[PDB]
């Protein structure tokens, strides 16, 4: 979604996972 | 020797040019080691299974010996998608070691063929033998770590402190944290667990490490783990120029019962390569080889000289083997000497390029006094480490070379250890010690080989 060539944060990965089980 | 993989030619091979990122070596065998410091029932095995698929093991014995000590390995190929349209980390994908170097995209990422990037090996042990396996010798056991914390429990669980103490003692600078089993965890619960995790790792080596949340069972955010393996994990330095050395971990007799004479094969010895490159057809010496006793009962060792018939890396066949995984050397040794893991604890290397054979060691041990990262619940003396005593059997772990030892004398801090079997080592090597606390072997200190009794290897 963005140019995250740098290390992420815990929040984005956590909400990614949560999107994963909420959509399926 | 296997299609759809990069060709390996001994003639077109140079040791100096070899690097851990060489495409020819990575195409067939893993080059870097990433030990997973987790715990059973928390997804320690499930994470590795999801990352590296399911293995089959080319050779397996009918009886497994030292299953609680064996250093298991698992190879996984990580690839990157060259199409910039596909967003990260979906471009990074993990798969097995038998896949071809390039396969077409299986996702609607608007074309783009995947290309092999790296080949990793997961050093997983059912316990904590990793600690004294790699804690002072260093060698090239691994250069990364995968600290695993589950999500159902609350950090810090009583099984977490030992993991952090292990991460600290291993002197590992590259650690990635994977929060497993967070699928059945509320967002607030996950946030507070992450806060507890960062509080626990505050002021420790895991300060600047990812806290990536993944679900091993459903294979969620594994691509993030692959991405951080690519980027966060640096390329380790390896020495491909010295004479090859391999610590033998496994040993198989591949001849099935009732086989023809022409179908007989030699002894396949699995192991780990420390420094150097092994070549097919190279003369090799295994030490201490055949260990026997005289009529009066005097130890004698005859090193076994043989030739490398073939090399295997999981299901792949190699022409030259490099450090960074479990390599199985199929040789010309008689299957009698290599059946049912009977050659474990021996060093296999170039002829005349092996350390000395020791029967007794004189070490300068520093004894630990409490088990690393253990909660002393009720019994205060349970976690206490008693001083070394005479006629006590420890577990000397010189790198990946495991051997028993009976303490014969202690003066002030110089302890003499009488090994059960002679082992190949050199004076001044860093060794570790373990003691059977209960149902397990636990690290209790380390030391240096000041002196030692050596045995002259008879050769006929």
């Amino acid at each position: 979604w963005a140019g995250s060539e740098r290390d992420y944060t815990y929040e984005e990965l956590l909400n990614r996972v949560f999107n994963i089980m909420r959509e399926k | 020797g296997q299609p759809h993989l990069s060709r390996q030619d001994l003639t077109t091979l140079d040791v100096t040019k070899l690097t851990p990122l060489s495409h020819e070596v990575i195409s067939r065998q893993a080059t870097i080691n990433i030990g997973t410091i987790g715990h059973v029932a928390h997804g320690k095995s499930t994470v590795v299974k999801a990352i590296s698929g399911v293995h089959t093991v080319r050779f397996k014995n009918e009886l497994e010996r030292n299953i609680t000590i064996k250093l298991g390995y698992a190879n996984a190929k990580i690839y990157k998608l060259d199409d910039p349209s596909c967003p990260r980390p979906e471009c990074y994908r993990s798969c097995g070691s038998s896949t071809p170097d390039e396969f077409p995209t299986d996702i609607p990422g608007t074309k783009g063929n995947f290309k092999l990037v790296r080949h990793v090996s997961f050093v997983d042990c059912p316990g904590h033998d990793i600690l004294m396996a790699t804690m002072l010798n260093g060698a090239a056991v691994m250069d990364a770590a995968l600290l695993l914390i589950a999500g159902n429990e609350s950090c810090p669980q009583p099984q977490t402190s030992e993991h952090l103490a292990a991460i600290e003692i291993m002197k590992l600078k590259h650690i990635l944290i994977l929060q497993n089993k967070i699928d059945l965890v509320k967002e607030s619960q996950a946030k507070e667990q992450y806060e507890q995790i960062l509080a626990f790792v505050q002021g420790t080596v895991a300060e600047g490490a990812p806290i990536i949340p993944i679900s091993a069972q459903l294979k969620y955010n594994i691509e993030v783990v692959c991405e951080y393996i690519v980027k966060k994990i640096p390329v380790p330095p390896r020495d491909f120029t010295s004479e090859p050395r391999l610590i033998v971990i496994r040993s198989f007799d591949v001849n099935k019962p009732g086989c023809e004479v022409d179908d007989l094969k030699g002894g396949v010895a699995g192991g780990s390569i420390l420094k150097g490159v092994l070549k097919v057809g190279q003369e090799i010496e295994v030490r201490p080889g055949i260990v026997s006793k005289d009529s009066e009962g005097k130890l004698m060792c005859k090193p076994i000289f043989s030739k490398i018939v073939s090399l295997f890396a999981e299901h792949n066949d190699l022409q030259y083997a490099a450090p960074g995984g479990l390599i199985g050397v199929g040789t010309k040794i008689d299957p009698t000497l290599c059946r049912a893991d009977r050659m474990v604890g021996q060093v296999l290397g170039a002829v005349g390029a092996l350390p000395e054979i020791f029967t007794e060691l004189e070490i300068s041990y520093f004894l630990l006094r409490r088990l690393l990262g253990v909660r002393t619940e009720g019994d205060k003396k349970a976690a206490k480490v008693q001083k070394l005593s005479k006629n006590e059997v420890l577990m000397v772990n010189i790198g990946s070379l495991s051997t028993g030892g009976r303490v014969s004398a202690v003066k002030a801090d110089l302890g003499k250890i009488v090994l059960t079997n002679p082992v190949c080592t050199e004076v001044g090597e860093k060794i570790a010690l373990s003691r059977r606390v209960e149902k397990h072997w636990r690290l209790i200190g380390w030391g240096q080989i000041r002196r030692g009794v050596t045995i002259k290897p008879t050769v006929d």
